[PDB]
């Protein structure tokens, strides 16, 4: 299934502060009004590709999704990144750790790091040797679709991993999300007086 | 003369009222000059004039 992304998916492009200014920047963004593939939870684990970057949004309260896997040959024979909500803390590990082809739990490693009324958005991108994570958490009432609205993402973590990626998978557990790819675009962001991006223009749109 | 992490220049430092997000290190002006910098050894945020 598919559904348009209205405008959300924009993130603070750099680590620099700006206020009350219209700033133009070229970067990997999710173009406005592009379809984003829609998935729902039952039983299976659908496959997804990965190029340039990805924007990944979800809505849930039972922690149905615990994390993610990223890599090229995911079946435990090359270096791959695993993100998981440990129990309350979030852990990231780059290793060739053993997986099934559709892993889920019940109720040579190289890198380690530790940390439906709500909707959580993320952006993952591998550029300049770094793996960069951006996120936003927001209360919502539209359990069905990512709402018509706007809010910028800010980085959660910025790792110097530098591995190759062509695929990724979501991770669940045994006891409703959207994914869309980024493209290089030139954007115009309006930084308000307090320094927060309040609106943006994807001016390759029309 | 001020030097924060190699960002070097001359100016008068003052306490800043800008609300930097936790991942931001300096504020860049319209002329592409740093008008605000975080003290590397503190949470303090200082304005350059
Ligand atoms: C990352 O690894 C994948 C393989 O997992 C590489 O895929 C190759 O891409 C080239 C592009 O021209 C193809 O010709 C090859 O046939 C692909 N190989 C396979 C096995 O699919 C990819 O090139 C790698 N990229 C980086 C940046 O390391
Ligand atoms: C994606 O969106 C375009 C218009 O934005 C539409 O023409 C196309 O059919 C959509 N893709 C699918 C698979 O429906
Ligand atoms: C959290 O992580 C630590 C270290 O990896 C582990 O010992 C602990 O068991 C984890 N939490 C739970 C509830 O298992
Ligand atoms: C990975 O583990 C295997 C043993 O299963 C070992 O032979 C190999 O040297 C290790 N490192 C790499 C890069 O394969
Ligand atoms: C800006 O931040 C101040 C903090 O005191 C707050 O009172 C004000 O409402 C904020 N305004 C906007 C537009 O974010
Ligand atoms: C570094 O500076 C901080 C002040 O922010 C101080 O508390 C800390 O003790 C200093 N480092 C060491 C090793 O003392």
């Amino acid at each position: 299934a598919y559904t348009n992304s209205f405008t959300r998916g924009v993130y603070y492009p750099d680590k620099v502060f700006r206020s009350s200014v219209l700033h133009s920047t070229q970067d990997l963004f999710l173009p406005f009004f592009s379809n984003v593939t829609w998935f729902h939870a039952i039983h299976d684990n659908p496959v997804l590709p990965f190029n340039d970057g990805v924007y990944f949004a979800s809505t849930e309260k039972s922690n149905i999704i615990r994390g993610w896997i990223f890599g090229t040959t995911l079946d435990s024979k090359t270096q791959s990144l695993l993100i998981v909500n440990n129990a309350t803390n979030v852990v990231i590990k780059v290793c060739e750790f053993q997986f099934c082809n559709d892993p889920f739990l019940g109720v040579n490693c190289t890198f380690e790091y530790v940390s439906f009324k709500n909707l959580r958005e993320f952006v993952f991108k591998n550029i300049d040797g770094y793996f960069k994570i951006y996120s936003k958490h927001t209360p919502i009432n539209l359990v069905r679709d990512l709402p018509q609205g706007f809010s910028a993402l800010e980085p959660l973590v910025d790792l110097p991993i530098g591995i190759n990626i062509t695929r990724f998978q979501t991770l669940l557990a045994l006891h409703a999300y959207y994914v869309g790819y980024l493209q290089p675009r030139t954007f115009l962001l309006k930084y308000n007086e307090n320094g927060t991006i309040t609106d943006a223009v994807d001016c390759a749109l029309d | 003369n001020f030097n924060f992490n190699g960002l070097t220049g001359t100016g008068v430092l003052t306490e800043s009222n800008k609300k930097f997000l936790p991942f931001q290190q300096f504020g860049r002006d319209i002329a592409d000059t740093t008008d605000a910098v975080r003290d590397p050894q503190t949470l303090e945020i200082l304005d350059i004039t």
